[PDB]
């Protein structure tokens, strides 16, 4: 089925330098295959915690996370001006990948992407992100929504090594994803865009062998539809 | 100017052996064929398809051989040109087709033991059907052309004392076609056994048991191979020598039923060792 | 038959 | 930190293991450590047995079992668990002790020490028509109720778990693999020299393979076509030893080398299992269930006795093949080729 994952609180205000925690719950057992992500406003998100415990290399040790059954919590030791952001958490033990609504906290080797603009109902569009420094057979490439004011939603996944491509439920057959291994690029073709699917689209990279979250994150491009 | 065959009870006695052996082999092949046709589960993999082709080839000529025995070997009553020439052509075609089907099975299992992964890719239903059909067409033509072609009577040539109206040229052609395939089969088995023993030494060397198990059937099947084709071919090749002994004729008549002994033993040694066939016969 | 599961462990 | 579990449908017999993946270095292999939990009130005299079984099953054996071959079994080790009969050997394990204290009483441990000479797990690529219970070399930890005349009752309620042994990278890059050859055709006095190399020695799965090819052709003969490929050949030894020659990466280069000329460049071929879906008999990494896994990681051996290891050994070697063009009876009908082969080892890195 589909795993619905609810994050609490919706938002929280905490002073600078103090303890803070954010919790989340999973409808069905996910077994330590959850990841915690950080999202500065406007900028693209980055990975914080993978495998429900470990800290991605480069993150400050001031972050930590733990699990209990299905209730998964994240702990920040202190709040600095580099901290206030929106924090997200997502499960990947079974496809489809479902994120949470998230929490907004306030104090009180790269990739390129292009192909966005305005669409008309029944129209088509070409999103394309090119990979630099990471291979197309050694990494899986995923495409994810971000509708304005709400959390991310998984869109598509391509895995060249295995030959399989996966699509989100609401978008069966609507679009197609394909990777050019010669140019090491990923193309994703919207066809017949609806009026609901209005979001900024981000493509990310994961290790094709021993999946460990969406480490290198694409900048992404904004797209909108008007009649 | 012919050659007489006549004995009140002696021809009965010499018949007895061939009659019993032929009845046994026709019964055995019928039992194998009815089991084969009873279940379609045998249709999966082409090996037993070719085994069934061999079985029907053996079954078809057994009756012809025994009928020829009881007809020629009483007074030689049959006298028309066709009733004897084309009938002997038919029985010879049966034996040649049987030994060719043995060669097909042998090469199949040889290449399976040599290219186990490539055996499945090489051996497909259309390719196997084509090869099978062209083998039997070779059998049909090699049977028919001597009858419609060369003869010491049809053309100027030398007649045979062993067989009536066939020139020696195909007495050499048939012996060659069977001998080349026989040598290839024996060589394939020898290579299989040599590989088995040459790895049996390596199990002890590096640090036997399977070689004896495989030999337990390999030695016996080679024993059948030689002990049947070797004697008949060896006796036949004395025709080129100007010996011409009628006592040797009687001995050749003795070994004529060794051919049907071959047709009897081959299905047993090719059916008993099959685990699939044995449990199929236990059940059905 | 059944199926593989998992359980906790205090550190 | 969480621990696996596999319970019997009866529910008495449950087995706990710390990790399902065990790595085997050259010096020693990580022990197979676990515990078993029951309710001995249910069985007054039946015993608990836990075994590690290694099996070289199928691998196209069943095609020849009906007359020629048979399905064998590799190292198998047993341990009793219900009674502490020895009571003297108890090295114990930190994980074992912690987990026992977690569960409490009636949790009885077991420890297995794999002999190093055993091979790594590998599964032959299953053909779609076969769609059976897989094949290759597998390891399995399986537990029975025992100490009875009849084995029928507990066979259904016995438990079994799949565990597969894998090897990781030795993180130590060796000498650059280079193959140099000089060919004289005995028809001309001018030879052709082919020198090929790889960029590095040990590759990671999914990383592109880069080959440096240099050809110097001193004779008038040219090359029609450049043939570049690696095969995944596995020595199924102590057997028929039919080392199979099956390619996994293909590269066609129609470039031609003029007489008395040089050709110097780099090709990039990547091996991947998506294209080889239609293939059969290909070796691939350990399989837990029908869930799929990547290509077989190369198995490395210790350069001591180097005895013919039981089971499957997979080694990777990439060929460069120059084919010359001879025009007989007007055009074409060339039947010559000169190839050299470069060995390499492909395996995952050690996770941190
Ligand atoms: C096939 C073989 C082995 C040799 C012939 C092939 C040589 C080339 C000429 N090609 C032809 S056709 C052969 C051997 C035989 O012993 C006999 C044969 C045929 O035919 C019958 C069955 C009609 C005989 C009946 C009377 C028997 C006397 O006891 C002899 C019987």
């Amino acid at each position: 089925s589909d795993i619905q994952m609810t994050q609490s609180p919706s938002s929280l205000s905490a002073s600078v330098g103090d303890r803070v925690t954010i919790t989340c719950r999973a409808s069905q057992s996910v077994s330590s295959a959850v990841a915690w992500y950080q999202q500065k406003p406007g900028k693209a998100p980055k990975l914080l915690i993978y495998s429900a415990s470990s800290l991605y290399s480069g993150v400050p040790s001031r972050f930590s996370g733990s699990r209990s059954g299905t209730d998964f919590t994240l702990t920040i030791s202190s709040l600095q001006p580099e901290d206030f952001a929106t924090y997200y958490c997502q499960q990947y033990k079974y496809v489809p990948v479902t994120f949470g609504q998230g929490t907004k906290v306030e104090i009180k080797v790269q990739l390129v992407e292009s192909g966005g603009g305005l669409v008309q109902p029944g129209g088509s569009l070409r999103l394309s992100c090119a990979a630099s420094g990471f291979n197309v057979y050694s990494s899986s490439i995923h495409w994810v929504r971000q509708a304005p004011g709400k959390g991310l939603e998984w869109v598509a996944s391509i895995s060249s090594y295995y030959g399989y491509t996966y699509y989100a439920d609401s978008v069966k057959g609507r679009f197609t994803i394909s990777a050019d291994t010669s140019k090491n690029t990923a193309y994703l073709q919207m066809n017949s865009l609806r009026a609901e699917d209005t979001a900024v689209y981000y493509c990310a990279r994961s290790r094709q062998f021993w999946y460990s979250g969406l480490d290198y994150w694409g900048q992404g491009t904004l797209v909108t539809v008007s009649s | 100017e012919c050659f007489m065959v006549l004995n009140p009870s002696q021809q009965l006695a010499i018949a007895v052996l061939s009659l019993t052996l032929g009845t046994f082999t026709v019964l055995e092949n019928l039992l194998v064929l009815c089991v084969i046709l009873h279940s379609r589960s045998l249709r999966c993999r082409p090996s037993y398809h070719f085994i069934g082709s061999l079985a029907v080839a053996d079954l078809l000529g057994s009756v012809i051989f025994v009928y020829s025995f009881i007809d020629f070997h009483v007074f030689h009553r049959k006298d028309s040109r066709n009733v004897f020439l084309f009938k002997l052509g038919g029985v010879t075609a049966s034996f040649t087709a049987s030994v060719g089907s043995l060669f097909l099975i042998a090469i199949d299992r040889y290449i399976s033991i040599h290219r186990p992964l490539a055996y499945k890719r090489i051996v497909t239903r259309p390719k196997a059907v084509v090869a099978f059909c062209l083998m039997w067409t070779i059998a049909i033509v090699i049977a028919v052309l001597p009858l419609l072609g060369w003869n010491c009577e049809k053309l100027q040539s030398v007649c045979s004392d062993i067989f009536p109206h066939i020139d020696k040229t195909y007495l050499m052609f048939w012996i060659g076609v069977v001998s080349v395939l026989l040598l290839f089969i024996v060589y394939a088995y020898m290579y299989i056994l040599w590989k088995a023993h040459s790895h049996a030494v390596r199990m002890i060397q590096r640090g036997a048991r399977m070689d004896i198990e495989l030999a337990k059937t390999l030695v016996l099947i080679l024993v059948v191979l030689i002990i049947c084709w070797g004697p008949l071919l060896a006796i036949m090749v004395y025709d080129v020598f100007g010996k011409m002994n009628k006592l040797i004729k009687t001995v050749f008549a003795f070994c004529s039923m060794l051919c049907l002994l071959n047709s009897t033993v081959n299905p047993i040694i090719y059916a008993l060792r099959s685990k699939d066939l044995r449990h199929a016969f236990r059940s059905m | 038959s059944c199926t593989t599961a998992s359980s906790s462990l205090a550190k | 930190t969480r621990v696996f579990k596999k319970a019997s449908p009866n529910g008495k017999l449950t087995v706990y293991l710390g990790k399902r993946d065990f790595v085997d270095h050259i010096d020693l292999v990580d022990p197979v450590d676990g515990v078993v939990l029951v309710d001995p009130e249910y069985l007054k005299e039946r015993r608990v047995y836990v075994t590690l079984t290694c099996a070289f099953r199928y691998g196209r054996e069943d095609l020849d079992v009906l007359g020629l071959t048979f399905r064998k079994d590799l190292f198998v080790a047993n341990v009793q668990s219900f009674p502490p009969a020895p009571e003297d050997k108890k090295p114990l394990t930190r994980l074992q002790e912690r987990l026992i204290k977690k569960l409490g009483e009636h949790a009885y441990p077991f420890t297995f020490e794999i002999p190093p000479n055993l091979p790594c797990s590998v599964t032959l690529q299953p053909g779609p028509e076969d769609t059976g219970k897989a094949c290759g070399v597998d390891y399995e930890v399986k537990a029975f109720c025992a100490e009875n005349l009849e084995e029928k009752i507990h066979k259904r309620n016995s438990v079994r778990l799949v565990i597969r042994k894998v090897q990781y990278a030795p993180e130590r890059p060796g000498p650059q693999p280079t193959a140099e050859t000089t060919r004289q055709f005995l028809m001309s006095d001018k030879p052709l020299h082919l020198e090929a190399s790889l960029d590095k020695e040990i590759y990671y799965h999914g990383e592109p393979i880069s080959v440096n090819v240099h050809v110097t052709n001193n004779t008038n003969k040219t090359v029609k076509k450049i043939k570049i490929s690696v095969r995944q050949y596995a020595d199924i030894c102590l057997f028929n030893t039919a080392q199979y020659k099956c390619p996994v990466a293909m590269e066609e280069a129609d470039d031609t080398v003029a007489p008395s000329s040089t050709f110097c460049k780099v090709y990039t071929l990547t091996p991947f299992l998506a294209n080889n879906r239609e293939k059969r008999g290909l070796a691939l990494d350990g399989k837990l269930k029908h869930e799929d896994t990547n290509l077989a990681s190369s198995t490395l051996l210790r350069e001591g006795a180097n005895r013919e290891i039981l089971g499957i050994i997979v080694s990777y070697k990439v060929k460069v093949k120059l084919v010359v063009s001879r025009g007989g009876l007007l055009g074409d009908l060339a039947s010559s080729d000169v190839a050299v082969e470069l060995p390499f080892t492909l395996m995952h890195p050690k996770p941190k």
